[PDB]
Protein backbone atom coordinates (compact mmCIF):
# COMPACT_ATOMS: atom_id res chain seq x y z
CA UNK A 1 0.00 0.00 0.00
CA UNK A 2 0.90 3.68 -0.39
CA UNK A 3 0.61 6.68 1.91
CA UNK A 4 -1.44 8.64 -0.64
CA UNK A 5 -4.18 6.08 -0.03
CA UNK A 6 -3.72 6.35 3.74
CA UNK A 7 -4.44 10.08 3.55
CA UNK A 8 -7.74 9.72 1.66
CA UNK A 9 -8.70 6.81 3.94
CA UNK A 10 -7.83 8.31 7.32
CA UNK A 11 -9.70 11.42 6.16
CA UNK A 12 -12.80 9.24 6.45
CA UNK A 13 -11.55 7.80 9.74
CA UNK A 14 -11.73 11.32 11.19
CA UNK A 15 -15.45 11.23 10.41
CA UNK A 16 -15.44 7.73 11.94
CA UNK A 17 -16.38 5.86 8.77
CA UNK A 18 -14.54 2.57 8.49
CA UNK A 19 -11.67 2.57 6.04
CA UNK A 20 -10.23 0.42 3.27
CA UNK A 21 -6.88 -0.38 4.94
CA UNK A 22 -7.70 0.70 8.52
CA UNK A 23 -10.28 -2.02 9.06
CA UNK A 24 -10.79 -1.95 12.81
CA UNK A 25 -13.33 0.39 14.42
CA UNK A 26 -12.55 0.35 18.18
CA UNK A 27 -14.62 -2.84 18.58
CA UNK A 28 -11.82 -4.33 20.70
CA UNK A 29 -9.24 -1.88 22.08
CA UNK A 30 -8.89 0.92 19.45
CA UNK A 31 -8.37 1.57 15.75
CA UNK A 32 -5.69 -0.51 14.05
CA UNK A 33 -4.17 -0.65 10.54
CA UNK A 34 -3.38 -3.89 8.70
CA UNK A 35 -1.07 -3.54 5.71
CA UNK A 36 1.97 -4.89 3.87
CA UNK A 37 3.63 -1.52 3.26
CA UNK A 38 5.60 -2.40 6.43
CA UNK A 39 6.39 1.30 6.91
CA UNK A 40 7.18 1.20 10.63
CA UNK A 41 6.28 4.83 11.22
CA UNK A 42 3.83 5.87 8.51
CA UNK A 43 1.75 2.70 8.19
CA UNK A 44 1.40 2.31 11.97
CA UNK A 45 2.70 5.07 14.25
CA UNK A 46 1.51 8.22 12.48
CA UNK A 47 -1.74 6.54 11.43
CA UNK A 48 -2.62 5.38 14.95
CA UNK A 49 -1.57 8.76 16.37
CA UNK A 50 -4.07 10.44 14.05
CA UNK A 51 -6.82 7.81 14.43
CA UNK A 52 -7.57 8.70 18.03
CA UNK A 53 -9.27 11.87 16.79
CA UNK A 54 -11.66 9.50 15.01
CA UNK A 55 -11.95 7.42 18.17
CA UNK A 56 -12.89 10.54 20.15
CA UNK A 57 -15.39 11.31 17.39
CA UNK A 58 -16.80 7.81 17.82
CA UNK A 59 -17.28 8.38 21.55
CA UNK B 1 -51.75 2.83 0.26
CA UNK B 2 -55.09 1.09 -0.29
CA UNK B 3 -55.85 1.12 3.44
CA UNK B 4 -55.99 4.95 3.66
CA UNK B 5 -58.98 5.13 1.29
CA UNK B 6 -61.23 3.66 3.97
CA UNK B 7 -60.06 6.06 6.72
CA UNK B 8 -60.81 9.08 4.53
CA UNK B 9 -64.41 8.02 3.88
CA UNK B 10 -65.03 6.89 7.46
CA UNK B 11 -64.03 10.34 8.64
CA UNK B 12 -66.18 12.00 5.96
CA UNK B 13 -69.39 10.27 7.11
CA UNK B 14 -69.06 11.57 10.68
CA UNK B 15 -68.89 15.14 9.43
CA UNK B 16 -71.76 14.59 7.02
CA UNK B 17 -74.22 13.30 9.62
CA UNK B 18 -73.00 15.81 12.23
CA UNK B 19 -73.56 18.89 10.02
CA UNK B 20 -76.53 19.13 7.63
CA UNK B 21 -76.92 22.92 7.43
CA UNK B 22 -73.70 23.05 5.42
CA UNK B 23 -74.25 20.63 2.56
CA UNK B 24 -72.06 18.69 0.11
CA UNK B 25 -68.86 18.85 2.13
CA UNK B 26 -66.01 18.96 -0.42
CA UNK B 27 -63.92 16.10 -1.78
CA UNK B 28 -60.99 15.96 -4.22
CA UNK B 29 -61.23 13.98 -7.50
CA UNK B 30 -60.17 10.33 -7.42
CA UNK B 31 -57.12 10.92 -9.61
CA UNK B 32 -55.74 13.37 -7.02
CA UNK B 33 -54.94 10.20 -5.03
CA UNK B 34 -54.66 7.64 -7.85
CA UNK B 35 -51.99 9.46 -9.90
CA UNK B 36 -48.55 8.61 -8.39
CA UNK B 37 -46.52 11.38 -10.04
CA UNK B 38 -48.45 14.22 -8.37
CA UNK B 39 -46.97 13.09 -5.05
CA UNK B 40 -43.29 13.62 -4.36
CA UNK B 41 -41.92 10.07 -4.34
CA UNK B 42 -42.12 7.20 -6.82
CA UNK B 43 -26.06 2.22 -20.26
CA UNK B 44 -25.33 2.09 -16.51
CA UNK B 45 -21.57 1.63 -16.33
CA UNK B 46 -20.51 -1.18 -13.94
CA UNK B 47 -19.44 0.81 -10.89
CA UNK B 48 -16.86 -1.83 -9.94
CA UNK B 49 -14.29 -1.02 -12.63
CA UNK B 50 -13.83 2.76 -12.11
CA UNK B 51 -11.28 4.68 -10.04
CA UNK B 52 -12.35 5.84 -6.61
CA UNK B 53 -12.65 9.63 -6.96
CA UNK B 54 -14.94 9.15 -9.98
CA UNK B 55 -17.17 6.81 -8.02
CA UNK B 56 -17.41 9.68 -5.53
CA UNK B 57 -18.62 12.10 -8.21
CA UNK B 58 -21.11 9.52 -9.49
CA UNK B 59 -22.63 8.77 -6.09
CA UNK B 60 -22.74 12.49 -5.33
CA UNK B 61 -24.77 13.02 -8.52
CA UNK B 62 -27.18 10.21 -7.60
CA UNK B 63 -27.61 11.51 -4.03
CA UNK B 64 -28.22 15.08 -5.25
CA UNK B 65 -31.07 13.53 -7.22
CA UNK B 66 -32.26 11.42 -4.26
CA UNK B 67 -32.63 14.48 -2.02
CA UNK B 68 -35.65 15.61 -4.08
CA UNK B 69 -37.21 12.12 -3.97
CA UNK B 70 -36.43 10.99 -7.52
CA UNK B 71 -34.50 7.73 -7.96
CA UNK B 72 -30.80 7.57 -8.84
CA UNK B 73 -28.86 5.39 -11.26
CA UNK B 74 -26.61 3.80 -8.61
CA UNK B 75 -28.93 4.21 -5.58
CA UNK B 76 -32.60 3.16 -5.64
CA UNK B 77 -35.48 4.03 -3.30
CA UNK B 78 -37.02 0.72 -2.27
CA UNK B 79 -40.73 0.65 -3.26
CA UNK B 80 -41.95 -1.37 -0.24
CA UNK B 81 -43.07 1.66 1.80
CA UNK B 82 -44.38 -0.77 4.41
CA UNK B 83 -45.59 0.76 7.65
CA UNK B 84 -44.10 4.26 7.07
CA UNK B 85 -40.31 3.72 7.18
CA UNK B 86 -38.75 4.37 3.78
CA UNK B 87 -35.69 2.31 2.87
CA UNK B 88 -33.04 2.66 0.18
CA UNK B 89 -30.82 0.20 -1.70
CA UNK B 90 -27.29 1.30 -2.58
CA UNK B 91 -25.47 -0.66 -5.27
CA UNK B 92 -23.86 -3.75 -3.69
CA UNK B 93 -20.38 -3.42 -5.25
CA UNK B 94 -19.03 -0.09 -3.96
CA UNK B 95 -16.12 0.96 -1.75
CA UNK B 96 -17.05 0.19 1.86
CA UNK B 97 -16.20 3.73 3.02
CA UNK B 98 -18.36 5.38 0.37
CA UNK B 99 -21.17 2.90 1.01
CA UNK B 100 -21.23 3.70 4.72
CA UNK B 101 -21.14 7.46 4.07
CA UNK B 102 -24.04 7.02 1.63
CA UNK B 103 -25.94 5.24 4.40
CA UNK B 104 -25.15 8.07 6.80
CA UNK B 105 -26.35 10.65 4.26
CA UNK B 106 -29.43 8.64 3.26
CA UNK B 107 -31.72 9.26 6.31
CA UNK B 108 -32.69 12.70 5.00
CA UNK B 109 -34.13 10.98 1.92
CA UNK B 110 -36.25 8.61 4.01
CA UNK B 111 -37.17 11.70 6.06
CA UNK B 112 -38.18 13.55 2.89
CA UNK B 113 -40.31 10.84 1.28
CA UNK B 114 -42.44 10.35 4.39
CA UNK B 115 -42.58 14.13 4.85
CA UNK B 116 -44.00 14.65 1.37
CA UNK B 117 -46.42 11.71 1.70
CA UNK B 118 -47.74 13.24 4.90
CA UNK B 119 -48.28 16.53 3.08
CA UNK B 120 -50.26 14.90 0.28
CA UNK B 121 -52.44 12.45 2.21
CA UNK B 122 -53.15 14.90 5.07
CA UNK B 123 -54.01 17.81 2.77
CA UNK B 124 -57.30 16.28 1.67
CA UNK B 125 -60.32 18.00 3.18
CA UNK B 126 -61.39 15.11 5.42
CA UNK B 127 -58.51 15.34 7.91
CA UNK B 128 -59.56 18.79 9.13
CA UNK B 129 -58.51 22.42 9.04
CA UNK B 130 -55.60 22.02 11.44
CA UNK B 131 -54.10 18.98 9.75
CA UNK B 132 -54.35 20.98 6.52
CA UNK B 133 -52.23 23.88 7.79
CA UNK B 134 -49.68 21.54 9.36
CA UNK B 135 -48.98 20.10 5.92
CA UNK B 136 -49.32 23.52 4.28
CA UNK B 137 -46.56 24.99 6.48
CA UNK B 138 -44.44 21.86 6.26
CA UNK B 139 -44.68 22.42 2.51
CA UNK B 140 -42.81 25.75 2.71
CA UNK B 141 -39.87 23.99 4.34
CA UNK B 142 -40.04 21.39 1.59
CA UNK B 143 -39.67 24.26 -0.89
CA UNK B 144 -36.68 25.65 0.99
CA UNK B 145 -35.05 22.20 0.95
CA UNK B 146 -35.51 22.30 -2.82
CA UNK B 147 -33.78 25.73 -2.89
CA UNK B 148 -30.82 24.25 -1.06
CA UNK B 149 -30.42 21.24 -3.35
CA UNK B 150 -30.58 23.58 -6.35
CA UNK B 151 -27.62 25.54 -5.01
CA UNK B 152 -25.80 22.25 -4.42
CA UNK B 153 -26.48 21.30 -8.04
CA UNK B 154 -24.85 24.54 -9.21
CA UNK B 155 -21.78 23.84 -7.09
CA UNK B 156 -21.62 20.25 -8.34
CA UNK B 157 -21.81 21.50 -11.92
CA UNK B 158 -18.68 23.54 -11.25
CA UNK B 159 -16.90 20.33 -10.13
CA UNK B 160 -16.35 22.02 -6.77
CA UNK B 161 -18.42 19.73 -4.51
CA UNK B 162 -17.56 16.39 -2.93
CA UNK B 163 -19.31 13.88 -0.73
CA UNK B 164 -17.45 15.14 2.35
CA UNK B 165 -18.57 18.74 1.73
CA UNK B 166 -22.09 17.48 1.05
CA UNK B 167 -22.03 15.85 4.49
CA UNK B 168 -21.43 19.23 6.12
CA UNK B 169 -23.90 21.19 4.01
CA UNK B 170 -26.81 18.80 4.69
CA UNK B 171 -26.49 18.82 8.50
CA UNK B 172 -28.76 21.86 9.25
CA UNK B 173 -31.54 20.50 7.04
CA UNK B 174 -31.06 16.96 8.35
CA UNK B 175 -32.24 18.14 11.74
CA UNK B 176 -35.15 19.98 10.10
CA UNK B 177 -36.15 16.88 8.15
CA UNK B 178 -35.81 14.54 11.15
CA UNK B 179 -38.01 16.77 13.30
CA UNK B 180 -40.62 17.04 10.54
CA UNK B 181 -40.63 13.32 9.78
CA UNK B 182 -40.83 12.10 13.38
CA UNK B 183 -43.54 14.69 14.05
CA UNK B 184 -45.47 13.50 10.99
CA UNK B 185 -45.04 9.89 12.09
CA UNK B 186 -46.52 10.71 15.49
CA UNK B 187 -49.38 12.79 14.06
CA UNK B 188 -50.37 10.04 11.63
CA UNK B 189 -49.85 7.20 14.12
CA UNK B 190 -52.05 8.73 16.78
CA UNK B 191 -54.81 9.44 14.22
CA UNK B 192 -54.76 12.88 15.79
CA UNK B 193 -56.90 15.60 14.25
CA UNK B 194 -58.20 18.99 15.32
CA UNK B 195 -56.79 19.81 18.75
CA UNK B 196 -55.15 16.43 19.22
CA UNK B 197 -52.71 17.62 16.51
CA UNK B 198 -52.37 20.92 18.37
CA UNK B 199 -51.49 19.24 21.68
CA UNK B 200 -48.77 17.14 20.09
CA UNK B 201 -47.22 20.25 18.55
CA UNK B 202 -47.18 21.86 22.01
CA UNK B 203 -45.61 18.86 23.72
CA UNK B 204 -42.94 18.38 21.05
CA UNK B 205 -42.14 22.10 21.40
CA UNK B 206 -41.60 21.66 25.15
CA UNK B 207 -39.52 18.59 24.29
CA UNK B 208 -36.78 20.85 22.85
CA UNK B 209 -36.51 24.04 24.96
CA UNK B 210 -32.75 24.73 24.90
CA UNK B 211 -31.88 23.28 21.50
CA UNK B 212 -33.16 26.35 19.62
CA UNK B 213 -32.26 24.79 16.25
CA UNK B 214 -35.37 22.60 16.31
CA UNK B 215 -37.30 24.84 18.73
CA UNK B 216 -37.60 27.63 16.17
CA UNK B 217 -38.76 25.03 13.65
CA UNK B 218 -41.46 23.68 15.95
CA UNK B 219 -42.56 27.14 17.11
CA UNK B 220 -42.90 28.23 13.47
CA UNK B 221 -44.77 25.05 12.51
CA UNK B 222 -47.20 25.53 15.35
CA UNK B 223 -47.62 29.23 14.60
CA UNK B 224 -48.65 28.21 11.09
CA UNK B 225 -50.64 25.05 11.96
CA UNK B 226 -52.60 26.79 14.73
CA UNK B 227 -53.90 29.51 12.42
CA UNK B 228 -56.86 27.23 11.54
CA UNK B 229 -57.87 26.16 15.06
Amino acid sequence: ITEAALVRDILYVFQGIDGKNIKMNNTENCYKVEGKANLSRSLRDTAVRLSELGWLHNK
Amino acid sequence: LQQSLELKRKMLRDKQNKKNSGQHLPIFPAWVYERPALIGDFTALPIGTLPLASQESAVVEDLLYVLVGVDGRYVSAQPLAGRQSRTFLVDPNLDLSIRELVHRILPVAASYSAVTRFIEEKSSFEYGQVNHALAAAMRTLVKEHLILVSQLEQLHRQGLLSLQKLWFYIQPAMRTMDILASLATSVDKGECLGGSTLSLLHDRSFSYTGDSQAQELCLYLTKAASAPY
